[PDB]
């Protein structure tokens, strides 16, 4: 009821703010307007060309980051049982093996970027 | 400060709980009641 | 002893972040079992009842159980409320 | 891959697949086989040649697809049945849904396809954990739901892996296309006595292991892929081809042989289930695979083939390599007949 | 599974009408199976070809399952005896040769009655006996 | 494959507590102090039977209970019972912090006027064994009779007729 | 499992959790708690094959319990029930189901 | 009346929003021994409505070689999530009160870099495409901690609920137990809203302006909300998770003072940083966070989990 | 109206899932699975798997991001494909669309059904049950249990990812 | 069956339809790898929520903390697809049909 009456509220305004926005001033369209700007000259031409950035390795350990951190996630609840003992040695499981497995991302070069 | 303040906090939760459980028994000797009885009014309109 | 304390200051010094992390992350894996509430913290988070204390039918030969929840038999927390 | 991580880069292949076997939960059954499946892609390019990225993709979609299709046949299950033992399933579907995935993993069904395919780009000591140590995980589930398999199911898709195995192997020239496809086959032979009794299919799987261990441990040794170059083995090596045309012969099956036995028991015990037809009609597609065995060692050791000359510079030196253990395979894989009745060790 | 279980209750020769006609489907049943793969792995390189594969693969399926029908049909009634391999012996593997025809080589039909009027003889006494090529695990 | 069994309308008729939740709450731990005998006679029946309709009379003398302890809440702490209920309903979860001024003037007033001890924390929560003079519930679950187990393995291991017995195998 | 280490050495790693009616935190009890229970003490070393005859009356009780498939009939079959004659207009429901 | 609400949660914000234009001029000017826009009405307080009107009236730029519908998707996506991840907060009484709270709060703010993300793709361009990927690789290394920080600090407030964080802050600051993580959330809340030393993905000296090169009129004007509606809110949800202030259960007017006075200190602190740091670069940007921001969360979490363990000091729950 | 609300959730869940599965440009696929992820999110939301949908929904995000990084980095081509450019997603676009069509018509106007399984359309509110949880949360208490019964859980999930980063090193070491 | 349980066990088949059945982008393809994990967690999460089975709760994270590392290794293949072969379509990688 009130979350999606919420959501709902919020991308009617801003398709309205669009609408006025795109509709309202007096549009006057020449094509070289429309070009791509190149900073001043013209677009070598591509810009979709692949674009080969040098942190390709930092980005897959960033996904088997976030698939950890949402295994440390339920802690605030997993602080509310009765065996800490258990849930303390195996919570600093994960960040002992998250900073292991950084540690050895990091040594191994890694982290570094490509050039 | 914290340390001092949490515990505090469990205090009031057992508080808390203490008074759930208390007046549990009345709100399980409801629901049966009205479980029953919505079960009997379709039962008795199934028959029609 | 020389080396290991040359080796610390040569950290310290090229580097105060991963020391910092190390010692503090070092500590949090070991006081744990020294600190004396630890204890007494499963004892907290078993003495708050989520679910309801069932009753348990009568038939003699049962002292250490009390027949209403105010007897001064039965487990008491008194520890706790000084705590 | 660096020599020491190199040791855990297979340590997890066989804890990920030892997972599989011991546990008794089917998420972890789920779990260990990307254990397994996550490690074996690096080793697949530890030589790292485009051949050999080429070969572990296709490796990659085929073995995660068919762990897809193996993770829903655990939850219709689950959703059927609200349990996680490792039991026969109780919704028809959810079990062929699970065989059809399984059979992926395995290279049974016209799956097979990617088994030879692989095997070509990764190298020869990769091969000789993938056709080995690879089927050991999805053979211990099909035990394990061995009760409530389709019998004709598992008989067609056992029928088609022995037909299309030995056939292909009849037009390869690289060894290890020629093994993979021999390997194929083998697949079948396990996997047609799987529903009337497990004992054999695990006899089967140890024949099959320990001779395919031998098998690539004469190809190592040889240093060959393909038939002209382990044509040339006959001149520095004669033992080595020696010895291979005797595992070849036990690749047909052809007694006193041990290779006979797999045969020769799943034959015996299928007959006690009143199938015939299907017995005969597997020993017959056999020849297939003992045929291109025979051309393999027609060019190994009857015939003598044109050497070189600066071979004879490999004379002066020798194999500083060993690895240890291909003199107790050769033995084991060739004269174990008399030793028939401790199959039943295994029951 | 239903329509060569629609094939087997209809007596042989007898009700041919009834009977080729389910001998039509599970033979041409199966072109659409073989030519299937047909595309899969062998690619094809436009759709107006692409049915034509199909075409010939499912031409060919239903013409040898029609055949196959009608001629062990004649034989099942003019000899008063279906229970009798000849029936598809002669039943079966003529539709071998137009398979042959089919694919214009009568050199490959001549190896068709050998092969075909076989195989067809061999689902008779497992008709007739309890012979059964997927048995189950009974032991 | 058989009735549903549900005790007919007149059976479930009976006047319940009227009042609200903070109500409720506010007196909570005097309610269970107070009144613990029906409610645990009550639901040790629910655990035990585990069927309501086995335990509908247990329920009526739970709300007859809780209406008498209500009735003399009324009679005589009146006014300090209704600044304590108010007080604590108007925060949004009936949190007992925001209440300890007027829970002392309550707890004090049921103290000399109806005679009531205040429940130390973890004291109401203590298990209790209940006196009930129903039976044992033979059959809970309604369970049928189980499958005999298989025929069991005795005598003792001797050695296999004619050995291995396989193929040829003589021994 | 294949190769029970389980048993052999004494240590749970996944029976915890293969059912559904063990022990649950803070004893949170599933859906189908009892007949799980009766269910699983019926055919418990018995034998798997003299289970699926004997062990059966009782099963689909759970497994109706799971999925609610011919209780959900049931309500289907009332539901289609109503539109068919309250269209026709014979009856209307008791205030009790309105207010 | 529950419409209400939602208009006033989000016009009251939006002015907000459009005054911190003109109190960012200022308060930059004035820390540049300017004087910021005073002609614009008195004390320039007429400004951000002059901008207002001229943006939303100006020729709203379509590039040819652009993705039209992808064009417009991603100035929407930017202001309805910088709208409705302020709707959680716990201003007195949080209008949604949900608890996860905080996971809400990541959700749609790792929601949020969709829109730069799609913008940079739809714009066609080589500044376009340049800025949209170092929005990757700013945003890339910072769900990571930013999550441990939430998670450390959170783990001794009892759940993940915003309301109950007063309740938890209610004698002390969280600050008092946790500066070291505040620091590092602070600065990664500066990062994630790419304010001040980490502004790489705009970048005016080095790439024009970035994803928003080819964004003009409103279309424009929508991503100055959303980059500037996540400053406010990024700031409040500092403000509660380390200074919060005291909650009278009967006058909500006590705390909402409280809190929106926090809001504006941080708030300026963001512009106090933006005016006097240089600019990071985006490789040191990564490097100073995974090689020296990470190693010290874990530890920090680590510390955070012993810690409540050691003292008996865990939190409740419900 | 509100009452077949996860009905309808369910519903372009999979007509995102089509968009994306029928191969468009990568990125376009990955705006194709997001608005699946996110409504996803709205269904186990719904039946109460607070945790559970804000989870998939959090990662998936971050999983999704890292996606297209790589698609623009070396997946990308200089024209790139759309949903209607091409005939071939066009049609698989048009498939998707109308097999939902005409199949949730068959199981809604006879609520029956046979395929692969028997299924009563009439409504998912029906098998929710009268339970209540006390003060606490199942969603969230069992998953907290991770921590005091998933030991093995733990280590094998943990193990994995060690390696998972071993990988991931391993075969991008480029000789 | 509800039609919850119906409609998300078709979205997995035609998630299959999506994989297996190829295009010109490997990308593509390990996109509907990932898409398919969509299902089976919001398949598993809708059973034990529904059956209040509280243990087996972990197991949609578990099945989905796998879920991404298909997709970790799977980019991993697709970065040296590009570097060795510059582009991402499936037909340059045939070398290995000998
Ligand atoms: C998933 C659903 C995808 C549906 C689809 O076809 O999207 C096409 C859509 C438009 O592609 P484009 O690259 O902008 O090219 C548009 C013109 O071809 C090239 O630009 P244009 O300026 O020519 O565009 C105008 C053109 C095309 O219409 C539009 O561009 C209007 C917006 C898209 C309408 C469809 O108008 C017409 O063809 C006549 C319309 C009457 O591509 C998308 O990726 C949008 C997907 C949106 C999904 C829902 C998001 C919430
Ligand atoms: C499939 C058919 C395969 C060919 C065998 C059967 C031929 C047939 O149908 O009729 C011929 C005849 C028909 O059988 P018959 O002439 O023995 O008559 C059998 C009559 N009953 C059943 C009543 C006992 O089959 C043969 O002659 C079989 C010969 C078997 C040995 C052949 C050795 C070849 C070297
Ligand atoms: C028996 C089965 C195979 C029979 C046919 C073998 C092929 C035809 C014969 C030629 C083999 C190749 C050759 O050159 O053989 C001679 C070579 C040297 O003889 P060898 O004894 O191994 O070494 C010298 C000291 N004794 O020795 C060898 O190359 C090895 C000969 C191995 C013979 C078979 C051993 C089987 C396992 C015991
Ligand atoms: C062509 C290969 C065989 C498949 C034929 C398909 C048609 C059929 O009916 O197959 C099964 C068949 C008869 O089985 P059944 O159906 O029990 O017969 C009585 C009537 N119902 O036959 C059987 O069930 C028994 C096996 C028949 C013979 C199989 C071997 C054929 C010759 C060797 C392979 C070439």
């Amino acid at each position: 009821m009130n979350i999606m009456l919420t959501l709902l509220t919020n991308v009617t305004l801003a398709s309205l703010l669009v609408l006025i926005a795109f509709w309202l001033p007096q549009l006057n369209a020449y094509s070289e307007k429309t070009s791509p700007y190149e900073c001043g000259f013209d677009p070598m031409g591509s810009a979709r060309l692949p674009f080969s950035m040098k942190f390709f390795l930092v980005a897959i350990t960033f996904l088997l980051f976030d698939l950890e951190i949402a295994l440390l996630l339920p802690l605030p609840w997993a602080s509310q049982t009765n065996n800490l003992k258990t849930m303390l040695t195996m919570a600093l499981f994960l960040l002992i093996l998250l900073a292991a497995s950084l540690a050895y991302e990091w040594t191994q070069k890694g982290l570094e970027w490509a050039e | 400060s914290m340390m001092k303040w949490n515990r505090e906090r469990r205090r009031l939760q057992i508080e808390d709980f203490e008074a759930r459980i208390a007046l549990m028994p009345l709100f399980q000797a409801e629901k049966d009641r009205r479980v029953l009885q919505m079960l009997r009014e379709n039962l008795e309109e199934e028959a029609i | 002893a020389g080396r290991i304390a040359s080796f610390l200051k040569n950290a310290w010094a090229k580097e105060p972040v991963l020391v910092a992390s190390f010692a503090i992350g070092g500590l949090a894996i070991i006081l744990p079992s020294l600190s004396p509430y630890t204890n007494y913290a499963i004892r907290i988070n078993r003495a708050t009842p989520y679910n309801y204390p069932v009753p348990l039918r009568d038939d003699g030969n049962m002292p250490d159980v009390p027949s209403h929840p105010q007897d001064p038999q039965g487990p008491s927390l008194e520890w706790l409320k000084n705590l | 891959m660096n020599p020491i991580i190199y040791t855990t880069l297979i340590m997890t292949v066989m804890s990920g697949t030892m997972l599989v076997m011991i546990s008794s939960h089917w998420l972890l059954i789920w779990i260990g086989f990307e254990m397994n499946l996550l490690a074996m892609i690096p080793v697949l390019m530890k030589n790292f040649n485009p051949r050999a990225t080429e070969a572990a993709t296709k490796y990659f979609l085929t073995q995660a697809t068919a762990s897809m299709m193996l993770m829903m046949a655990i939850i219709i299950n689950l959703l059927y049945s609200g349990q996680w033992t490792i039991t026969k399933m109780f919704n028809p579907v959810a079990m062929t849904m699970m065989t059809m995935a399984l059979a992926m993993k395995l290279g049974l069904s016209p799956f097979h396809f990617w088994v030879p395919e692989v095997t070509q780009g990764i190298s020869l000591q990769a091969g000789l954990l993938l056709l080995t140590w690879q089927k050991l995980a999805p053979l211990s589930v099909l035990c394990q739901i061995s009760q409530s398999i389709n019998p004709n199911l598992m008989l067609t898709m056992a029928m088609l892996s022995i037909l299309i195995g030995g056939w292909g192997g009849l037009n390869q020239t690289q060894l290890r296309k020629i093994m993979a496809y021999s390997s194929i086959a083998h697949m079948g032979w396990m996997t047609a006595v799987l529903p009337y009794n497990t004992t054999m299919t695990i006899l089967n799987l140890l024949i099959y292991i320990t001779m395919t261990l031998a098998m690539f441990m004469l190809l190592i040794h040889s240093s060959a892929t393909t038939t002209l170059s382990l044509s040339h083995t006959w001149n520095k090596m004669p033992v080595i081809t020696s010895l291979m045309m005797v595992t070849l012969l036990s690749m047909g099956g052809l007694p006193p042989l041990s290779g006979f036995m797999p045969k020769w028991m799943i034959i015996q015990e299928m007959t006690k289930n009143e199938s015939i037809i299907m017995p005969t009609l597997m020993a017959m597609t056999a020849l297939l695979n003992l045929y291109f065995y025979m051309r393999l060692a027609y060019s190994s050791s009857l015939t003598m083939f044109p050497s070189t000359n600066n071979m004879k510079m490999k004379w002066q030196f020798e194999h500083t390599k060993q690895m240890k253990l291909l003199p107790t395979m050769i033995v084991l894989s060739t004269l174990v007949l008399p030793m028939t009745p401790a199959l039943s060790s295994l029951n | 599974k239903t329509l060569l279980h629609k094939y087997s209750d209809i007596p042989e020769g007898t009700e041919c009408h009834r009977k080729a006609y389910a001998s039509t489907s599970i033979g041409g049943a199966t072109g659409l199976i073989v030519s299937a793969y047909s595309i899969a792995l062998k690619p094809p390189a436009s759709f107006l070809e692409g049915v034509a594969r199909t075409g010939r693969y499912t031409f060919t399926s239903a013409a040898i399952g029609a055949i196959f029908g009608l001629t062990s049909c004649i034989s099942a009634q003019v000899r008063e005896k279906p229970d009798d391999p000849l029936n598809y012996f002669i039943g079966g593997c003529a539709g071998g040769l137009t398979l042959g025809a089919r694919t214009r080589s009568y050199g490959i039909g001549a190896a068709a009655c050998a092969y075909m009027g076989l195989t067809a003889a061999l689902v008779k006494m497992g008709q007739l006996e309890g012979w059964q090529v997927f048995a189950e695990p009974k032991v | 494959p058989g009735i549903v069994e549900l005790p007919t309308l007149e059976d479930l008729k009976v006047q319940e507590v009227k009042v609200s939740s903070s109500v409720l709450k506010a007196a909570a731990h005097h309610y269970g102090a107070q009144c613990d005998k029906p409610n645990k006679e009550f639901m040790l029946c629910r655990w035990e039977e585990k069927d309501p309709r086995r335990c509908l009379e247990e329920g009526k003398l739970v709300n007859q209970c809780a209406l008498d302890f209500f009735r003399q809440i009324k009679r005589h702490c009146a006014e300090p019972f209704t600044e304590y209920w108010t007080c604590i309903d108007y925060s949004g979860l009936q949190l007992f912090r925001h209440c300890r001024k007027q829970q002392a003037k309550f707890d004090e007033c049921v103290l000399d006027k109806l005679g009531w001890v205040r429940p130390d924390l973890g004291e109401l929560s203590k298990v209790t064994k209940v006196k009930t003079d129903r039976p044992l519930p033979e059959n809970p679950y309604h369970s049928r009779a189980r499958p005999e187990p298989n025929p069991e393995a005795e005598g003792d291991l001797k050695p296999a007729k004619h050995g291995s017995r396989l193929f040829f195998w003589t021994m | 499992p294949f190769f029970d280490v389980q048993k052999r050495l004494g240590l749970d790693l996944d029976r915890w959790m293969t059912i559904q009616s063990a022990e649950q935190p803070h004893k949170i009890p599933g859906r189908c708690h009892a007949f799980e229970k009766e269910w699983i003490e019926c055919a418990h070393g018995i034998g798997g094959i003299r289970a699926e005859k004997e062990c059966k009356i009782e099963f689909d009780d759970f497994v109706e319990c799971l999925l609610r498939q011919k209780t959900m009939k049931r309500l289907s079959a009332i539901k289609r029930q109503r539109d068919k004659l309250i269209k026709e207009g014979k009856y209307t429901p008791p205030p009790h189901h309105l207010g | 009346m529950f419409m209400i609400n939602i208009l006033s949660l989000i016009i009251p914000i939006l002015l907000a929003v459009a005054f911190l234009t003109l109190v960012e001029r200022k308060v930059l000017g004035y820390m540049q021994l300017r004087k910021g826009p005073n002609v614009v009405g008195p004390y320039g307080l007429l400004q951000p409505i002059a901008d207002a009107l001229k943006l939303v009236t100006k020729e709203p730029l379509r590039p040819g070689t652009s993705s039209i519908s992808m064009f417009i998707i991603a100035p929407i996506l930017g202001l309805s999530l910088a709208l409705t991840m302020w709707v959680p907060l716990p201003m007195p009484y949080p209008l949604i009160n949900m608890n996860l709270g905080v996971l809400f709060m990541l959700a749609m703010s790792s929601l949020a870099v969709y829109s730069i993300l799609w913008s940079g793709w739809a714009s066609n361009s080589k500044y376009a495409l340049i800025g949209a990927l170092r929005a990757v690789a700013q945003t890339i290394s910072y769900e990571v901690t930013l999550a441990i920080i939430l998670l450390s600090v959170l783990l001794m407030n009892g759940s993940y609920t915003l309301s109950t964080l007063i309740t938890t802050q209610e004698h002390i600051w969280m600050i008092f137990t946790s500066w070291p993580l505040a620091m590092m959330w602070f600065i990664s809340t500066l990062a994630e809203t790419n304010r001040a030393p980490f502004d790489l993905t705009e970048g005016e000296s080095e790439l024009v302006s970035g994803f928003n090169v080819e964004y003009a009129a409103g279309p424009f004007a929508m991503f100055f909300m959303a980059e500037y509606a996540n400053i406010i809110m990024m700031n409040a949800f500092t403000a509660i998770l380390f200074l919060g202030a005291s909650h009278d259960p009967h006058t909500p007017e006590l705390y909402t003072i409280n809190f929106v006075l926090k809001t504006l200190a941080l708030t300026i602190t963001f512009l106090w940083i933006r005016a006097s740091y240089p600019r990071f670069r985006y490789d040191q940007l990564m490097h100073l966070l995974w090689k020296s921001f990470l190693p010290l969360t874990l530890a920090l979490c680590m510390w955070h989990i012993s810690l409540p363990i050691m003292t008996a000091s865990i939190p409740p729950q419900s | 109206m509100t009452m077949y609300i996860a009905f309808i959730l369910s519903t372009i869940f999979v007509i995102g899932f089509v968009g994306f599965s029928s191969k468009p440009s990568p990125i376009y696929g990955g705006l194709g699975l997001i608005v699946s992820g996110g409504v996803g999110c709205g269904i186990v939301l719904n039946f109460g798997g607070s945790f559970l949908g804000l989870m998939v929904f959090l990662i998936y995000l971050g999983g999704m991001l890292v996606v297209f990084g790589y698609t623009t980095a070396m997946a990308t081509e200089m024209y790139p494909e759309v949903w209607v450019s091409n005939k071939t997603v066009f049609g698989a676009f048009v498939s998707g669309l109308m097999m939902e069509f005409c199949m949730v018509y068959y199981a809604l106007k006879e609520e029956e059904v046979e395929i692969i399984f028997k299924f009563n359309g009439l409504g998912d509110w029906v098998i929710y049950d009268t339970g209540d949880s006390g003060f606490f949360s199942e969603e969230a208490m069992g998953i907290a249990a991770l921590y005091s019964y998933g030991t093995w859980l733990v280590i094998v999930t943990g193990w994995s990812l060690l390696i998972g980063v071993v990988v991931i090193m391993e075969i991008t070491r480029g000789n | 069956m509800p039609l919850v349980y119906m409609n998300i066990i078709m979205a997995f088949a035609i998630a299959l339809a999506g994989l297996l059945m190829y295009r010109s982008h490997l990308m593509s393809s390990l996109l509907c790898l990932e898409g398919m994990m969509l299902s089976l967690f919001i398949m598993s999460t809708l059973i034990i929520l529904n059956t209040h089975f509280t243990l087996a709760n972990m197991m949609p994270i578990i099945l989905l903390v796998f879920a991404a590392c298909e997709a970790a290794l799977g980019l991993s293949l697709l970065v040296m697809v590009s570097n060795t072969y510059g582009t991402d379509y499936v037909q340059n990688l045939n070398l290995l049909q000998c």
